[PDB]
């Protein structure tokens, strides 16, 4: 696959 | 340098809060900006979650479980959280087996109620919002149908049944991707691009023998197979895919991949992997018109096509970024360019250190930055590169001195220009955060025992202090603090040592009272960017202007405030040969900067540098 588009950021986990 | 009697006010300023439940795992989201609100989710397995609200920056949290009235929530989706301030939140539950649809509890008032609807798919993907529109929204259900809600979640529509993958474009605008034969696997490479701005009432065709897709900014990327080969090259089109121009870029194979390492308005970054697992590729830059591409970096690092690269945006300063090349030996060492792409070099030595085992010449080395490779690997890097963009010049990251990025126990390297210069500033892994706009710094020691210390600088990383925060030291696990870098709370996670029953547990601590006072005009003074050489008629003058702002002394020690907004006072340069990049039909001979011919559109010289705003002087067409 290609990655065309910017992948923002998620949310912060911990454990 | 240190000021004195902070132990009591901060003392005062520190609130402990414990929740009591089986340690699981946790997500953190922040609803919004000047509202202080953050949701906590914990999770246990089987299926059983709690849901915490905290109205007042993390100092106090609530129980608001009851309101989604104890269903598990399935954390694989995540919140979603609704674009700038709104306040609007959606979760997903987890259903039983001889569930019609889903269910989701959504919200629109900060999360301060909720509502119980159901769904009449099963979303196999999270809600997307329209960025125009925050009441629009769009899924995709296992079955790979694809329905769009106009009323935020109350009712949905199926506008197609074999989609691949969608997202929204601009002013509500829908793309998405159809296959006809087999599933979305066996048929990639021959799938269609479709359009539609009326939300699902008219479509239409854009593209044929698609094999991806996606947006990066004011551009619509679609990489389309070869008609006779398995080559598959990139088209481009700015006008929502009305029109659509080849870009000039090299066809790659089928064992190599694009990927767009980060896309302005004018410029996108793109990197082209080699034929091989050498492991490494090459970035072009575009121009304005995102087709023009030229070479600018080569044995770029990148490990694999759902691998990690060292690549990143300086945004403390205007065209900077760093980034990871591949030596002849597989030795990895950091680049930087202040030209936009331009030039790249080694980063300057610290003035003041010794090059490691990994220097030959113990007087000739440079350092070199951790970046998620290093993390990658399994090393002590507890955290990548930081900046923020109000914070001017400003950049903190681990690294080691020498010819190549080493697996011993990294530093901690602050540069407060830009990165022209840097300096170690602390010993050791740590946990670091900006707060205030560059005001005050605070460090946490990354340790394999209890912690109970926190550090923190107010001049920019120079003088540092220790305040001890708790009597029962705890295992760290992260920091958290409003997005932006504007507010002054800090949130210190962990969780206790109790050995036959561990819990999670949260600190706040408030610099209200280190900060008394408030910066006035005598607390600013005028600073130069890129600035190299007085001696320059046009000193520090990047992409055709200069920029004089005005930061705060390290000295001051006042509070900016959340109001604050940067100065500046541009001024342009005048234009030279350095200015422009090549045309479809013309190269750049060796040793020289001319751009002679090479041995449908047509063009004619030159093309001006996009993000150049020079005037006057050469203007060779
Ligand atoms: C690198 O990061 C900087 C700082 O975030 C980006 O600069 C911003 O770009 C946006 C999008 O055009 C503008 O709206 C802002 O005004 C810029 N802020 C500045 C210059 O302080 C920059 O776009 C990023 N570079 C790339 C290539 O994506
Ligand atoms: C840090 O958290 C405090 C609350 O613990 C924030 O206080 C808010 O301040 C604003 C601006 O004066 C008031 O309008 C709000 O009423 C305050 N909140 C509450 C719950 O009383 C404070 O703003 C945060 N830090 C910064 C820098 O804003
Ligand atoms: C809350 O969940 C319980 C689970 O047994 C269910 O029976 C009940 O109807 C739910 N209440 C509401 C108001 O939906």
């Amino acid at each position: 696959e290609d990655l065309l588009s910017l992948q923002e950021p998620g949310s912060k986990t911990y454990s | 340098g240190r000021v004195r009697d902070f132990v009591a006010k901060l003392a005062n300023n520190t609130h402990q809060h414990v929740f009591d439940d089986l340690r699981g795992s946790v997500s953190l989201s922040w609803v919004g900006d000047s509202t202080g609100v953050i949701l906590v989710l914990t999770t246990f397995h089987f299926g059983q979650s709690k849901l915490y609200r905290s109205e007042d920056y993390g100092k106090n949290f609530k129980d608001i479980t009851d309101l989604i009235n104890n269903t598990f929530i399935r954390t694989e989706f995540g919140m979603a959280i609704g674009p700038e301030n709104s306040g609007k939140v959606v979760l997903t539950a987890e259903v039983s087996g001889g569930s019609r649809g889903g269910r989701i509890f959504r919200s629109s008032d900060f999360a301060k109620n909720f509502v119980q609807t159901d769904l009449p798919f099963h979303p196999l993907t999270q809600m997307m919002y329209s960025p125009q529109n925050s009441d629009y929204l769009l899924a995709l259900s296992t079955e790979n149908g694809l329905w769009v809600s106009k009323n935020f979640g109350g009712k949905w529509e199926e506008i197609h049944k074999a989609v691949c993958l969608a997202k929204w474009g601009s002013d509500n605008t829908i793309f998405f991707t159809t296959y006809a034969n087999g599933s979305c696997k066996a048929d990639l490479g021959a799938l269609e691009l479709w359009r539609t701005s009326d939300l699902g009432k008219s479509f239409k065709t854009i593209g044929v023998k698609i094999y991806s897709f996606g947006l990066g900014g004011r551009f619509l990327f679609a990489s389309v197979m070869a008609d006779k080969d398995t080559t598959r090259r990139i088209h481009v089109s700015t006008d929502q895919g009305d029109t659509w121009s080849m870009a000039q870029l090299p066809s790659v194979g089928q064992e190599q991949f694009y990927s767009i390492l980060a896309a302005n308005d004018d410029m996108v970054f793109m990197h082209v992997d080699e034929p091989g697992d050498t492991g490494f590729g090459t970035i072009f830059t575009s121009d304005d018109r995102g087709i023009v591409y030229s070479k600018s970096l080569d044995r770029h690092l990148y490990t694999t096509t759902g691998g990690e690269t060292d690549f990143t945006n300086v945004t403390s300063l205007r065209g900077v970024y760093i980034t990871s090349v591949l030596s002849e030996d597989n030795s990895i060492q950091t680049m930087i360019t202040f030209d936009q792409g331009g030039r790249w070099t080694h980063l300057r030595k610290p003035e003041n250190s010794e090059c490691d085992a990994t220097a030959k010449n113990k007087n000739e080395c440079s350092l070199h930055i951790h970046a998620s490779y290093s993390i990658s690997q399994k090393l002590n890097v507890p955290m990548a590169p930081l900046s923020e963009p109000n914070a001017v010049g400003i950049v903190i990251a681990h690294g080691s001195v020498g010819d190549a990025i080493s697996v011993m126990v990294p530093d901690v390297y602050i540069s407060d220009d830009g990165g022209y210069s840097w300096t170690k500033m602390l010993e050791g892994p740590h946990y670091y955060t900006i707060l205030d706009s560059g005001g005050i710094i605070v460090a946490i020691e990354h340790s394999s025992r209890p912690i109970n210390v926190i550090k923190f600088s107010t001049d920019e990383g120079q003088c540092w202090q220790t305040y001890t925060f708790t009597r029962d030291p705890i295992y760290f696990t992260g920091l958290a603090s409003e997005p932006g870098a504007r507010s002054m709370n800090i949130s210190i996670w962990g969780f206790t040592e109790s050995f036959l029953t561990s819990q999670w547990v949260s600190y706040t601590i408030d610099f209200k009272d280190i900060l008394e006072r408030n910066c006035e005009e005598k607390d600013y003074t005028i600073w130069l960017a890129h600035s190299t050489d007085p001696e320059d008629y046009e000193d520090g003058c990047i992409l055709g202007y200069k920029e004089q702002f005005l930061r705060l002394r390290k000295s001051s020690v006042c509070q900016n405030g959340r109001d604050y907004v940067v100065t500046k006072q541009p001024s342009i340069c005048l234009c030279s040969l350095e200015d422009f990049l090549c045309d479809f039909g013309y190269y750049r001979p060796e040793n020289d900067s001319k751009c002679v011919e090479q041995p449908h559109l047509t063009t004619n010289g030159y093309r001006k540098i996009p993000g150049d705003k020079c005037q006057g002087g050469v203007n060779p067409v």
